[PDB]
């Protein structure tokens, strides 16, 4: 049966499990403590005890304890194995280097039991959900090298990707980007689909939407969680087309060093104003295409979709899905490429998506999530090597990471792999 | 798990450490008597960083008093929380230094360095996992500028990899209570560039200023003076007791603030320092609270960094907000001023929030900062210690211990090769 | 040399019972590929 | 047991979604009124 | 045999300048959007 | 309390700590807590096992 276990890295890793978790336990019945007070829906996040009582196949690592020592105590204490929560002594301290040669040796033995151990408890393993961050060593680096391991170990399984990019304006950190380049080797050839998002955007699309002048990163969380919740939707609960992770893989990836969608969720409005607007199936559709509404800060009008995955959810009908498809077709704002005249794959699920008390976002009987593979992500990258550059050239930081025990020739390479991906992206924009 | 060693040095590193496990004793509910009488429970969840655990629910602090002299010990024994360290940590010996840089480092304290050590590696071995050592002394004395570095010396041959702070108190331009004071500080400031990882530059002068300009008190004693600082030791290490949305450490702070391993040296600064006339004209709100924390009167330096580039900038929350206030108004003072940030880094700004605000305060920041307005300090002890050593005056006392001459040459050279270092990074092309 | 198995897993460690003593799982579960 | 379980859940849920997509107001346009109004009030307590 | 014992020349390229991205200059037009001298901490 | 511990290991403490308040209006509130905090729930310590004979 369908089941994906997640490996959940870092501090952005765990603390989007308490949203991600939380909401899964919430839309099946799950209590806090993990026991039904009330068909199988669940298998494909829970497995069955000797106790009848359901346990999630989750992995949450950090390497430094408080950031998961909380979750040992709060109210979901109950809920997850005491072992399935590993910590550290020392963390990798926003450096790449020291969580993919120091720290993180000692501790990729550990998981890759846990890992295993979930595996065989599952009978047909769908795929591997991983949440990480490219900016802190330990989401980066650790993150990393279980990838490493993970591709020899598992040569079928899928493996997808949630990550936060580095923000082109704003961040927490200025070694970021040393990290970023440097953990781009690993999510391209050892990974099978990538979802690179950013704060800004979400910080953006909040403030805007949602009304909340003031967010936090649980307002952050909770649209990832839907996101998530978007995809896996197909397989928990039944559909009128039920799209697995190994087809929507299929319909997004034309090459295999083109594997870096960008994820859309609407509609994302507050209670006052869904109170004054009706939500059809064309009207969210059309907001899935608005620069302002993309979740990473590229605009796709500067590009071309190569391919675009289609996720409704709720009460939708086959028949305004395709009236929905036909009208964007025809907007001459939207651009495709030559060698694909059909970019459509549409997946429908009957069950709406579920609220969460305490939570931003209306309860509405219908939404839809977008996954379109766009050639304007290329320009994200480009705005890395600059500010990489620019710092490279004068040799800052390089004693922390060199010192550590990595080779200065891996820099200069590692810059490279990003150029080379950089221009293949922008010959598929070429059209003959 | 993570724990630190306060070491100890001089009257001013005692005096200075006095105040500061007062002020942690009160962060963590701990009575005069050294007992647990808090109410929350996250009080008494990382408590192992400082504290030690005694039989009948006590707690000693893992502290190291160093003074080549008794005198001081009285008083701190005498003070308020003077029982609460174990008796045995105190080293002491016979005759102090007399401000001579020489005795401290060579005749006398060389017999106070092995017992020194005794007690420390006690306390060292004892936790599991130590991530650094804490030293506070003054630059301008006989013990702390003297011995107190060769503590740092002998300890970094034995622990490589644990880092090691030092909140020391620089002398000051404008009034000094020391004449031989550029002998020493010249002299001990070449230990620091050598063995080191961060040093925090403390000024006696700018926070005589501060209490009149930011709190307007008419007499602010060395107790005032004292809490200000030791205000600043626990806001660098907050983050690593309590938990925060974004949280950091001592080493995350390490890594992202030294560019090259010459550089680590800092201006740092406290946020809510509000004054009791203006309390009640006052709103509490982030950009009110990184408005005070980039003014240049806040810093506790004697060097104004307007005069010259920030290489990277540090700034620790401690408080519950909203990060996209966080994320904003960092951005503003980035932008907003253009030149007073190197162009080779993009983003000099890191950040990093701890939940729990100080005890009895609703929102605070902590601010360190690298800038290039610190070799203003250098040069200025460099001319006060040539012009002192042209004429071979106040030496006889040096060279009489036993020193050659020599390494005030070199204590100078490698000073001045310090500041045409860091003089080419200010004036650096991206 | 895939493991296919969690007691494969834990059946290719590098710890000598009779050698190693009083180690933690981590000390437990070495392997080559790790110290690589 | 569950087995014929699955198809009575199967069943009173397709009447049931019958019912919610056949009227085409509110299959094209539907929002929960009362629930709309009680996040609105949480709201504005919090 | 006779003629592979004898030594062979080697001559190999170092490849071409990396690929600059087409927005790159756009960047560094941009790099100069909101920064402003001395407008808030002052002179 | 004293031990040196295996990597993966709870703290002594935190094994049985509890949380800060739920309440946003008392101190020493977490932005964990705040954001999921039930006071008025007690978790069952659920277990059962057995079944040969059947
Ligand atoms: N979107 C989002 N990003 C987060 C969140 N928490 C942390 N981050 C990101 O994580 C990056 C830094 O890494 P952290 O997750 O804080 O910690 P880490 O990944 O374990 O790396 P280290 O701090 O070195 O141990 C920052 O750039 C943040 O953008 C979150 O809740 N939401
Ligand atoms: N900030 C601060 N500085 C102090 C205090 N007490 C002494 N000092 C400084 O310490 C210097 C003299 O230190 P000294 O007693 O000679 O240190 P020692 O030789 O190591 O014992 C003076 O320049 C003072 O400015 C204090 O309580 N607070
Ligand atoms: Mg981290």
């Amino acid at each position: 049966m369908r089941e994906c276990i997640s490996i959940h890295v870092g501090q952005a890793g765990v603390q989007i499990g308490n949203a991600c978790w939380e909401l899964y336990c919430l839309e099946h019945g799950i209590q806090p403590d993990g026991q039904m007070p009330s068909d199988d829906s669940f298998n494909t996040f829970f497995s069955e005890t000797g106790a009848g009582k359901h346990v999630p196949r989750a992995v949450f690592v950090d390497l430094e304890p408080t950031v998961v020592d909380e979750v040992r105590t709060g109210t979901y204490r109950q809920l997850f194995h005491p072992e399935q929560l590993i910590t550290g002594k020392e963390d990798a301290a926003n450096n790449y280097a020291r969580g993919h040669y120091t720290i993180g040796k000692e501790i990729v033995d550990l998981v890759l039991d846990r890992i295993r151990k979930l595996a065989d408890l599952c009978t047909g393993l769908q795929g591997f959900l991983i949440f990480h961050s490219f900016g802190g060593g330990t989401g980066s680096g650790f993150a990393s090298l279980l990838m490493e391991r993970l591709s020899v170990d598992y040569g079928k399984k899928s493996k997808l990707e949630f990550a936060i990019y580095p923000a082109p304006q704003v961040s927490t950190a200025v070694v970021e980007p040393y990290n970023s380049i440097l953990t781009t080797h690993t999510t391209l050839e050892h990974s099978d689909c990538a979802f690179m998002v950013d704060n800004e955007a979400i910080y953006d699309i909040c403030r805007r939407n949602l009304d909340i002048e003031r967010p936090t990163y649980t307002n952050l969380n909770r649209l990832i969680g839907q996101i998530v919740s978007s995809i896996t939707a197909s397989l928990r609960f039944d559909g009128a087309l039920n799209v697995d992770l190994t087809e929507f893989q299929t319909n997004l990836v034309p090459y295999p060093r083109i594997h870096f969608p960008l994820a859309t969720y609407a509609p994302v409005i507050s209670a006052e104003k869904a109170y004054h607007e009706q939500l059809s199936v064309a009207e969210i559709t059309n907001a899935c295409f608005e620069p302002a509404n993309q979740m990473v800060k590229c605009d796709p009008r500067h590009g071309k979709y190569m391919a675009c995955c289609m996720l409704y959810r709720g009460d939708v009908v086959p028949k305004d899905v395709n009236a929905a498809i036909a009208t964007i077709k025809t907007k001459r704002t939207i651009q495709f490429v030559d060698w694909c005249p059909t970019g459509f794959k549409v997946g429908i699920n009957y069950q709406p998506p579920t609220v969460v008390p305490g939570g931003d976002l209306a309860k509405v009987q219908r939404a839809v999530c977008m996954l379109s593979n766009t050639t304007a992500i290329a320009e994200a990258w480009a705005r890395l090597d600059h500010k990489f550059d620019l710092m490279y050239a004068k040799r800052a930081f390089v004693h922390w990471y060199v010192g550590e025990g990595m080779e200065e020739g891996e820099f200069s390479e590692a810059r490279e792999d990003l150029a080379a991906l950089e221009k293949d992206y922008e010959e598929v924009g070429v059209d003959s | 798990m993570r724990e630190i060693v306060h070491l100890q040095a001089g009257q001013c590193g005692n005096q200075i450490g006095a105040k500061f496990w007062e002020v942690i004793s009160d962060e963590h509910g701990i009575d005069p008597t050294g007992t647990y009488h808090g109410d929350s429970d996250l009080q008494l969840e990382r408590i192992n960083v400082y504290y030690n655990e005694a039989t009948g629910g006590k707690y000693v602090p893992r502290a190291v008093l160093v003074d080549l002299e008794p005198g001081t010990m009285d008083s701190v024994r005498s003070g308020p929380f003077g029982q609460i360290f174990r008796p045995d940590n105190f080293v002491f010996g016979q005759s102090g230094a007399g401000n001579n840089w020489a005795k401290g480092h060579y005749t006398e304290g060389a017999e106070l360095v092995d017992s020194v050590l005794d007690v420390v590696r006690k306390e060292a071995e004892s936790c599991d996992c130590l991530q650094g050592f804490q030293l506070t002394h003054s630059l301008g004395g006989g013990t702390g500028s003297g011995m107190g570095t060769l503590l740092i010396s002998k300890i970094r041959e034995e622990y490589p990899d644990r880092i090691m702070n030092t909140f020391s108190v620089v002398p000051s331009p404008k009034v000094s209570d020391t004449v031989v004071e550029p002998y020493n500080a010249t002299l001990s400031v070449h230990q620091l560039v050598e063995n080191t990882d961060e040093t925090y530059c403390i000024d006696n002068e700018a926070l005589y200023d501060i209490c009149f300009r930011t709190l307007k008190l008419t007499t602010p004693t060395y107790g005032d003076l004292n809490h200000l600082v030791s205000a600043t030791m626990s806001g660098v290490t907050t983050c690593l007791r309590f938990p925060g949305q974004l949280n950091a450490d001592l080493r995350k702070l390490a890594v992202n603030m030294v560019p090259f391993p010459r550089l680590h040296f800092f201006m740092p600064g406290f946020a809510p320092l509000t004054s009791r006339g203006s309390q009640q004209y006052r709103a509490l709100t982030v950009p009110e609270l990184t408005q005070q924390m980039f003014d240049a009167k806040n810093m506790m330096a004697a060097c104004d960094p307007r005069h010259g580039r920030y290489l990277t900038v540090a700034a620790v929350f401690r408080g519950r907000m909203s990060m996209k206030e966080v994320d904003e108004q960092m951005l503003n003072v980035q932008n907003k001023n253009s030149s007073y940030f190197v162009e080779w880094i993009p983003n000099n700004v890191k950040t990093a929030v701890c939940d729990i605000p100080p005890r009895g305060l609703k929102m605070s920041a902590t601010f360190i900062g690298n800038s290039t307005a610190i070799q203003e300090l250098f040069k200025r002890i460099s001319e006060q210690f040539t012009a002192m050593f042209r004429r071979k005056a106040f030496l006889h006392w040096y060279t009489g211990e036993g020193m050659d001459e020599m390494e005030f040459t070199e204590a100078e050279s490698n000073m001045n090769d310090l500041v045409s270092e860091y003089q080419q990074y200010q004036d650096a092309t991206a | 040399k895939i493991p296919k198995d969690d007691l494969d897993f834990r059946l290719a460690t590098l710890y000598n019972h009779h050698t190693g003593a009083f180690k933690n799982k981590t000390e437990i579960l070495l392997h080559q590929e790790t110290i690589e | 047991p569950r087995e014929l379980a699955a198809i009575e859940a199967r069943r009173n849920r397709e009447k049931e979604r019958q019912s919610r997509f056949f009227n085409v107001r509110n299959r094209v346009m539907g929002v929960d009124v009362e629930a709309l109004n009680y996040q609105v009030e949480e709201r504005k307590f919090r | 045999s006779i003629y592979n014992l004898i030594p062979s020349d080697l001559k190999e390229p170092p490849q071409h300048p990396r690929y600059t991205s087409l927005f790159r200059a756009t960047i560094k037009n941009d790099m100069k959007k909101f920064k402003t001298a001395m407008k808030t901490m002052g002179p | 309390m004293m031990g040196k511990l295996p990597l993966g290991v709870v703290s002594p403490y935190v094994k049985m700590s509890s949380g800060g308040c739920s309440d946003p209006l008392k101190f020493y509130a977490t932005s964990y807590c705040t954001a999921y905090g039930r006071e008025e729930f007690k978790p069952r310590l659920g277990s059962h096992v057995g079944t040969g004979y059947k």
